[PDB]
């Protein structure tokens, strides 16, 4: 950690991030999850600041925020909704 | 870099990488995400410029120009022209335009 061979491997690690196999991404994102702190400031700013985005190539790297700042949002709570008005009675 | 390339080039070329990109002189990285874009640099020059300068060609100036110079400055140059330069070619491309109408 903090080598200059994680510094090089960079674009395999983002690569790693939007894999096509749900397993290899899934194993990425929770190692990209912990690098940061469980807030939506935080996440926001290390979207606009800290990642540079140029080795994903012609991916849609906004499918990789969306998954960082959902992953802030309470799990255990149970589901639920504001729309009282369209819900089933 | 055919044309000669005015004060008024130069200090956009200055303020264009100074206030878009938030980089330093030497343009070393402060953020990550913040890489230099010197076709946004060449846009903002093409908008006052007297000729296409390409991004390319607005890389080359920086460094092998502004960079040295800034190390007079281009502000103080700028501020001393008191846009006379740029006056002074639009003069002349009025003086050849009016040239052709009479050629007519």
């Amino acid at each position: 950690s903090g080598s200059e061979l994680t510094a090089k491997l960079e674009p395999a690690f983002l690569s790693g991030l939007r894999c096509a196999q749900p397993l290899i991404r899934a194993k990425f994102f929770e190692v990209f999850d912990n690098s940061m702190k469980r807030r939506v400031y935080e996440r926001l700013l290390y979207v606009t600041c800290s990642q540079n985005w140029e080795a994903m190539g012609n991916h849609f790297w906004i499918k990789q925020c969306i998954e960082l700042l959902l992953a802030v949002c309470e799990k255990s709570t149970p589901i639920g909704t504001s729309c009282q008005g369209a819900m089933l009675p | 870099d055919n044309p000669e390339w005015l004060i008024s080039e130069d200090w956009a070329l200055l303020q264009a990488v100074k206030q878009l990109l938030e980089l330093p002189l030497n343009l070393t990285i402060v953020s990550p995400a913040h890489t230099p874009n010197w076709d946004l640099v060449s846009d903002v020059v093409n908008s006052c410029s007297r000729i296409y300068r390409s991004s390319k060609q607005c890389r080359n100036r920086y460094e092998n120009v502004i960079i040295p110079r800034e190390e007079l400055r281009t502000s103080q140059i700028y501020a001393q022209d008191e846009n006379a330069t740029h006056t002074q070619l639009y003069t002349s491309h009025f003086d050849l335009m009016k040239m052709t109408a009479g050629k007519r």
